[PDB]
RNA sequence: UACCUGGUUGAUCCUGCCAGUAGCAUAUGCUUGUCUCAAAGAUUAAGCCAUGCAUGUCUAAGUACGCACGGCCGGUACAGUGAAACUGCGAAUGGCUCAUUAAAUCAGUUAUGGUUCCUUUGGUCGCCUACUUGGAUAACUGUGGUAAUUC
RNA sequence: GACGACCCAUUCGAACGUCUGCCCUAUCAACUUUCGAUGGUAGUCGCCGUGCCUACCAUGGUGACCACGGGUGACGGGGAAUCAGGGUUCGAUUCCGGAGAGGGAGCCUGAGAAACGGCUACCACAUCCAAGGAAGGCAGCAGGCGCGCAAAUUACCCACUCCCGACCCGGGGAGGUAGUGACGAAAAAUAACAAUACAGGACUCUUUCGAGGCCCUGUAAUUGGAAUGAGUCCACUUUAAAUCCUUUAACGAGGAUCCAUUGGAGGGCAAGUCUGGUCGCAGCAGCCGCGGUAAUUCCAGCUCCAAUAGCGUAUAUUAAAGUU
RNA sequence: CCCGCCCCUUGCCUCUCGGCGCCGGCCCGAAGCGUUUACUUUGAAAAAAU
């Protein structure tokens, strides 16, 4: 079957980090088309009945979205399979709560509640600079927003703080060694550490070393690096564990050390 | 979806020596079938197979430490192994009888009221015992070490408090309606 | 008989206008009491009266002596009547849907394909 | 469980096969008290098929003079509900089978700086008529034709 | 707010292309070329790159490191069975990719199709008819015929899971539920305890004799008290509605019934030179061999052994095979 | 069995642009690489179920 694009998605080929079961039926939600990559998305309904358990059936989530209590990036969305991804803020204004989508140290989108103050902006990577007609420059970001007239000194692999309401960036970082970074793709995920070094090749990818403040060195491809703030100075509130990432032996030891699994 | 076959069959079909061991082992613990024996012996040989891996690979490699620690923890948790042992070499000193001792029917007999091992199996199945608060029908439980002092009769049953059975309660009414006047 | 309803996973679900918890029940007599009896008692534990209590679940553990279900409590009637799955409203009546069903529907449709401009005729034919 | 046992001779030691042994999956015989899990017209005929059913769809927001219902008071564009019909969108997804197919398919790896892209998301949206231009089609009404059709 | 539209970016992809990887055959060793084979130059065509196609021109390309040709009960892969180490065999079948809707060819619409629950024609089939004409494609779910060693209900329902639509509201044999089901897997009932009765042996006393006495055993006779689900069955519960299960009344066990079978007993190989019948007949026997009047192997009875809700038989395949 | 020393020691330079130094002048990291492979060791990179 290949006379056009498919529309079903199974459960057993579903991207594994949404933590689905398999004794519910064959299908899984499928992200609809949008700004983030299909693998990198967390569909809306999985945050609302397969995490926080406001709803219990998919029809219930549709009944929440219809009354429009949900926002994403300060605008109103009303699908059940809206494709939100990394660095967005969800905002329920009927609870007074704001969430942030960020990577756990085990590489899955966690619940990271935040102040309303922080929830007025997000961190956006620059990917492309493109001169349009009549000599105007542009930015292009991973959340796929086109912000016209950027000041010229911003280059790709940099990051920019965006004001959700108005565009028109507040600050930026210029990519270099000794800046604090998060990993967003690759087999490493959610790890935090300073850049330390870069390496360039002519075509065919290139890699970027990273080192943290716990004395571990690891590397990742260039295009999986994301900047979060100046050296040892995050401009976001980080979820617990701080991207350090333990081994399984040490992690076991903590649970049996406090002797705690309930409270 | 997922299944597996727990027991295995003997390689040789007949051998007087082998058969005598399987017979006398069943006699001791009051087991039903030889399939209930080979099941146990599978478990032992399985644990012995995992163990034989870990002994070859240098100490202070992460695979050997984390696995061994959690393996031995589980052997200690059921109490077929001492913590005065707790080395991977002592896994191999394990043998068939220590498993069979931890079975529920053996522990019913050992630490509760029975008259023979044959009695004790029947009490578990006729629901006259519990394990802490919970009725069981399984005389093949394996009983965690901590819980070998919470084996009690059932809180409702003719043994301990609870209603009289229908052999008793029949005969009580046999003094008034079975021979009382009719 | 002996009825113990014990409160576990209390959540105030403002978005759906309800309060959802677990219904943990202990009873060493005959386990499993009617769901009608349960919602009476839970009505007089948060004082909300039994026309906004809804319960379901109630599988009884092996050996009895405990049963565990899942219960909602709505703020008002109209909020229940709107949200509530159709079968759960019809469970203790205040709602129904007449269902013929599912052969009468299909057989009408296939007859309707044959005519045009009149939808009422095939239905009139009985 | 890193294993063998019977058979060529009057007798012995070899070579070698046969038979014995255990698992697995299809068929079949005989027998069967309770519980949970569940494979099932592939093998041969990608042979052939009665009958029934398996894709439709409307919000305050494209088009309501149904003579339908309703109104309460109507019409100033003019209600409220609304079958029908034009219009929009989908039917290129799923489901099923394994016949063809040996560098083909396919798998890992790479490339579009050689290209297209419904849709979503973000930008782009001022070189005797305008108080709003033109004329037909369906439903509908009425009259028909065929042995017979979703004509 | 709703709607529409142009271009760029993005998402979902799509399409071509790189390197490496494939089962058997030499009783297949040379093959390919103007019916383009390989290359050059320009053009045509196509979404674009390209002998994809045309004109002109060049004479190459591939092979014993197995080409080319032929075969395949060959869809490919993620995998599956067996196994010390190394391997061998299988993969139609739930995920991913591909191909196809009786066989062929052509084509409309659309962003997307060489679509078949769209269309047009041939060929092969087959239906209705007033004989003038008209209509059809179950390798979709059920069901039937045929084929065979060999395979289920013309059941219930959109509640779950998701998908489709102008849309919170509609629809979906996708999907969920039940039935048939000894493919296969997990759990484990078919009697437990005293009395009497004989029986054994440690033990004690006694010079032996003998007696006492303890530990257990079966085994008879009855019994005695106790216990329980198998079933029957009001009730709760389950769920879309129901079944089942778990939960609970009341009934429900004395061994005779609320009955365990399948194979075997000469050797391999755990188990009888018991009795009757048959007497190289009838039959048994994977193998070696049994049967000709005293049958440890046949036909039965008795007894015993193995496995146990299972066991036997046929065939494919692995281990056994250091007999690839 | 990580720096260096006998001649060698991660072989060289040449330098120049953007930091570190010390008091215009001077020193040392990054830039071309050691004839090529295999081999070995580490990273990156990999759908899920099993």
């Amino acid at each position: 079957m290949a006379r056009g694009p498919k529309k079903h998605l199974k459960r057993v080929a579903a991207p594994k980090h949404w933590m689905l079961d398999k004794l519910t039926s064959v299908f899984a939600p499928r992200p609809s088309t949008g700004p983030h990559k299909l693998r990198e998305c967390l569909p809306l309904i999985i945050f609302l009945r397969n995490k926080l358990k406001y709803a219990l059936t998919g029809d219930e989530v549709k009944k929440i979205c219809m009354q429009r209590f949900i926002k994403i990036d300060g605008k109103v969305r009303a699908d059940i399979t809206y494709p939100a991804g990394f660095m967005d803020v969800i905002s329920i204004d009927k609870t007074g709560e704001n969430f942030r989508l960020i990577y756990d140290t085990k590489g899955r989108f966690a619940v990271h509640r935040i102040t309303p103050e922080e929830a007025k902006y997000k961190l956006c990577k620059v990917r492309k600079i493109f001169v349009g007609t009549k000599g105007i420059p542009h930015l292009v970001t991973h959340d796929a927003r086109t912000i016209r007239y950027p000041d010229p000194l911003i280059k790709m692999n940099d990051t920019i703080q965006i004001d959700l309401e108005t565009g028109k960036i507040t600050d930026f970082i210029k990519f270099d060694t000794g800046n604090l970074c998060m990993v967003t793709g690759g087999a490493n995920l959610g790890r935090i550490g300073v850049i330390t070094n870069r390496e360039r090749h002519p075509g065919s990818f290139d890699v970027v070393h990273v080192k943290d403040a716990n004395g571990n060195s690891f590397a990742t491809r260039l295009s999986n690096i994301f900047v979060i703030g100046k050296g040892n100075k995050p401009w976001i509130s980080l979820p617990r564990g701080k991207g350090i990432r333990l081994t399984i032996a040490e992690e076991r030891d903590k649970r049996l050390a406090a002797k705690q699994s309930s409270g | 979806w997922v299944c597996r076959k727990t027991y295995v069959t003997p390689r040789r079909p007949f051998e007087k020596s082998r058969l005598d061991q399987e017979l006398k082992l069943i006699g001791e613990y009051g087991l039903r079938n030889k399939r209930e024996v080979w099941r146990v012996k599978f478990t032992l040989a399985k644990i012995r197979k995992a163990a034989r891996e870990l002994l070859t690979l240098d100490e202070k490699d992460p695979r050997r430490l984390f696995e061994g620690n959690a393996l031995l923890r589980r052997l200690v948790r059921i109490g077929v192994l001492d913590e005065g042992k707790m080395k991977l070499d002592y896994i191999l000193g394990l043998k068939i009888e220590d498993f069979l001792e931890r079975r529920l029917q053996t522990q019913v007999f050992k630490l509760g009221l029975a008259k023979s091992i044959h009695h004790a199996r029947v009490l578990i199945r006729q629901r006259h015992i519990r394990v802490r608060k919970q009725v069981v029908n399984i005389p093949s439980f394996i009983v965690r070490l901590d819980s070998q002092k919470h084996i009690d009769f059932s809180l409702r049953s003719p043994y301990g408090g609870g209603r009289p059975g229908r052999v008793k309660r029949k005969n009580a009414k046999k003094g008034q309606g079975g021979a009382g006047a009719g | 008989d002996t009825v113990t309803i014990r409160t576990r996973k209390f959540m105030t679900n403002r978005l759906l206008q309800r309060k959802q918890m677990v219904i943990d029940v202990l009873h060493p007599g005959k386990a499993t009491v009617p769901k009608t009896e349960i919602q009476e008692k839970l009505a007089k534990m948060y004082k909300t009266t039994p026309d906004v209590i809804f319960v379901f679940g109630f599988r009884t553990h092996f050996g009895g002596g405990k049963t565990t279900g899942f219960g909602m409590i709505y703020d008002s009637l109209d909020y229940a009547k709107k949200n509530e799955p159709k079968h759960r409203l019809a469970r203790h009546g205040l709602y129904e849907k007449k269902k013929t069903s599912r052969k009468q529907r299909k057989e009408r449709k296939n007859r309707m394909k044959k005519v045009r401009g009149t939808a009422k005729a095939n239905v009139g034919a009985g």
